[PDB]
C-alpha cells in the first residue's frame, strides 16, 4: 500500500517510543529496577504486577505468569548493566494472566531503554538462559496460583 | 470506570467491558432498510426481518464507507445492546493495518463529538491477538469478513516495512460460494440470500490438505457431500463447493484476483523482517479472526509454508479455539491495564488538538 497515507506511517518511529516510553513511567512496579546486577521476579495477579519475595525467587506456581528481569554485566563493560527480561508462563495460567506478562514485558523493556533482550518461558519450554538463573534445586514447580482477574461471561 | 471495547469488525461487531473473558455484545454490522421503496433496522433484529429488507454493511474491507450507518451501527451497540452511556466509558476501537488514514480521524471525530467518549484509542487488530495469545514475538494472520492482514511483531512492535494486507477475506468467500452454487442450479442473489450462504459457508466448508486430490475424491463418489436446510424447508446438497470456496485464500484467481494466496503472502511477510528473526516468526504463526476457523486451514498452511521455507525450518501454526475473539480479548487486557490506558485520548485532548492526535497517541 502507501505506508505514509496509512494509519500505521507513525509505526516505528521516535515519537512511537516517545510514547511508550512515558506510559512505563506509570507502573510503580518497575521504579529501582534493574538498579544492580541480579534478577527481579514479579507475578502478574489480577492484573497488576506485583513484587515476589527474593525469599521465593525459582519458585513459581503452575497457575499463574511471572516476569524476570536477568541485570547483568556485559562482556564490553564491568561496570555497566545489561538485562535479559524472561516471562514465564505457567502450564495452568489464564489467558489474562499471560497476555498480562507479556505486555508488561515489553512495558518493562521501554522503561529500560529498549536494552532487555525478551524471552518466552512456558514451564516445561524453559530455555538455557532461564535454567541458569537459578541455584542447584533453585527452580521449583508449585501447584495453584491466583485467580484470574477476568471476569467470566456466562 | 469500566472501559468498553469495540472490536468493528466488517461483518460482526463484538462488543464488551474491558475485564470481561469475552465480549457480551457479538451482531451483524449491518443496517436493513425497506426492499420495496421504522426508517431502518440494526443488527440481530435486521437479521431477523430480512425478509423485508435489503442488508447493507456499513464497513467494507475494513473501511467504514457509511458513515451515517455506522454511526447507527455505534449508537445501537451502546444504547440498544450494552444499554451504557458512552460518555461515562473510555472506549477502545480496533482497525486493520494499512487503513486510510482519514478513517480512525473520523472515528475519533465521532467518538468525542457525537458519543462524547471521556477517552478513546485506536488499536491495530493483530497486535491484540499476539498479546491474546500470550507472545511478544511471532506473526499474525488475521482473517475476518473484509480484510486479511499479515503482522510481524518483535519484542512488542509491529514491524511496518513487513505488513501485508490483502482485501480479501469472508465476504468475498460467501459471494464466491453464492456464484459456485449456481452450478447446481441454485440461485442465491439477494442480500438476504447472501446471509444464508453465508451460513451454509460457515457450517459447511472446509480446507482441503490437497486441493487436486479433493476434487476427484468429489468426482469418484458422494462421500464429500452435506445437506443443508433452507430457511424455507427446502434440502440443498453442496459438494466440491464445501472446499472450492476457501480454497480461494490459497488461489485468489478462483475470484480473479492476480494476488499472492495467504500461505504466500505469510511468506512474503516474513521475508520482509530481519533474517535473525525469521526462525522466531516462522515457529509462532497465529491465526486469528472468523475466516481462520475453516477446518483444515491450520494443516493447510503448515503444508505450505513448509513447501516455501528452508527445508530444515521449524514451522509452527497456532490456532487458539477462541480465535474468533482473539482481537477483542486482547483488548480487554490491555484496556485492563492503568499504563496502556494512559495512552489513550482524553475528550480534553480532542477539543485542542482535533482528530489529528490519533495519529500522535496511537500505536
Ligand atoms: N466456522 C467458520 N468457517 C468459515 N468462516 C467463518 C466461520 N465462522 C465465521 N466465519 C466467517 O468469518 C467472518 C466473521 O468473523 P469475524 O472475525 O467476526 O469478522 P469481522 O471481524 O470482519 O467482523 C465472516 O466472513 C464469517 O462468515
Ligand atoms: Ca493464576
Ligand atoms: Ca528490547
Ligand atoms: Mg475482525
Amino acid at each position: 500500500y502507501n505506508i505514509a497515507d496509512s494509519n500505521i506511517a507513525n509505526l516505528g518511529t521516535e515519537l512511537e517510543k516517545k510514547v511508550k516510553l512515558e506510559a512505563s513511567q506509570h507502573e510503580d512496579a518497575w521504579k529501582g529496577a534493574g538498579k544492580q546486577v541480579g534478577v527481579e521476579i514479579w507475578r502478574i495477579q489480577q492484573f497488576k504486577v506485583v513484587p515476589v519475595p527474593k525469599k521465593h525467587h525459582g519458585s513459581f506456581y503452575t497457575g499463574d505468569s511471572y516476569i524476570v528481569l536477568s541485570t547483568y554485566h556485559p562482556k564490553t563493560n564491568p561496570d555497566k548493566l545489561a538485562y535479559d527480561v524472561h516471562f514465564w508462563l505457567g502450564a495452568f495460567t489464564t489467558q489474562d494472566e499471560a497476555g498480562t506478562a507479556a505486555y508488561k514485558t515489553v512495558e518493562l523493556d521501554d522503561y529500560l531503554g529498549g536494552l532487555p533482550v525478551q524471552y518466552r518461558e512456558v514451564q516445561g519450554y524453559e530455555s538455557e538462559r532461564f535454567l541458569s538463573l537459578f541455584p542447584k534445586g533453585g527452580l521449583r514447580i508449585l501447584d495453584g496460583g491466583v485467580e484470574t482477574g477476568f471476569h467470566h461471561v456466562e | 470506570t469500566t472501559a468498553l471495547v469495540c472490536d468493528n469488525g466488517s461483518g460482526l461487531v463484538k462488543a464488551g467491558f474491558a475485564g470481561d473473558d469475552a465480549p457480551r455484545a457479538v451482531f451483524p454490522s449491518i443496517v436493513g432498510r425497506p426492499r420495496h421503496q421504522k426508517d431502518s433496522y440494526v443488527g440481530d433484529e435486521a437479521q431477523s426481518k430480512r425478509g423485508i429488507l435489503t442488508l447493507k454493511y456499513p464497513i467494507e474491507h475494513g473501511i467504514i464507507t457509511n458513515w451515517d450507518d455506522m454511526e447507527k451501527i455505534w449508537h445501537h451497540t451502546f444504547y440498544n445492546e450494552l444499554r451504557v452511556a458512552p460518555e461515562e466509558h473510555p472506549t477502545l476501537l480496533t482497525e486493520a493495518p494499512l487503513n486510510p488514514k482519514a478513517n480512525r480521524e473520523k472515528m475519533t471525530q465521532i467518538m468525542f463529538e457525537t458519543f462524547n467518549v471521556p477517552a478513546m484509542y485506536v488499536a491495530i487488530q493483530a497486535v491484540l491477538s499476539l498479546y491474546a495469545s500470550g507472545r511478544t514475538t511471532g506473526i499474525v494472520l488475521d482473517s475476518g469478513d473484509g480484510v486479511t492482514h499479515n503482522v510481524p511483531i518483535y519484542e512488542g512492535y509491529a514491524l511496518p516495512h513487513a505488513i501485508m494486507r490483502l482485501d480479501l477475506a469472508g465476504r468475498d468467500l460467501t459471494d464466491y460460494l453464492m456464484k459456485i452454487l449456481t452450478e447446481r442450479g441454485y440461485s442465491f442473489v439477494t442480500t438476504a440470500e447472501r446471509e444464508i450462504v453465508r451460513d451454509i459457508k460457515e457450517k459447511l466448508c472446509y480446507v482441503a490438505l490437497d486441493f487436486e486430490n479433493e476434487m476427484a475424491t468429489a468426482a469418484s463418489s458422494s462421500s464429500l457431500e452435506k445437506s443443508y436446510e433452507l430457511p424455507d424447508g427446502q434440502v440443498i446438497t453442496i459438494g466440491n463447493e464445501r472446499f472450492r470456496c476457501p480454497e480461494t485464500l490459497f488461489q485468489p484467481s478462483f475470484i480473479g484476483m492476480e494476488s499472492a494466496g495467504i500461505h504466500e503472502t505469510t511468506y512474503n511477510s516474513i521475508m520482509k523482517c530481519d533474517i535473525d528473526i525469521r526462525k522466531d516468526l516462522y515457529a509462532n504463526n497465529v491465526l486469528s479472526g472468523g475466516t481462520t476457523m475453516y477446518p483444515g486451514i491450520a494443516d493447510r498452511m503448515q503444508k505450505e509454508i513448509t513447501a516455501l521455507a528452508p527445508s530444515t525450518m521449524k514451522i509452527k501454526i497456532i490456532a487458539p479455539p477462541e480465535r474468533k475473539y482473539s482481537v477483542w480479548i486482547g483488548g480487554s487486557i490491555l484496556a485492563s491495564l492503568s499504563t496502556f490506558q494512559q495512552m489513550w485520548i482524553s475528550k480534553q485532548e480532542y477539543d485542542e488538538a482535533g482528530p489529528s492526535i490519533v495519529h500522535r497517541k496511537c500505536f
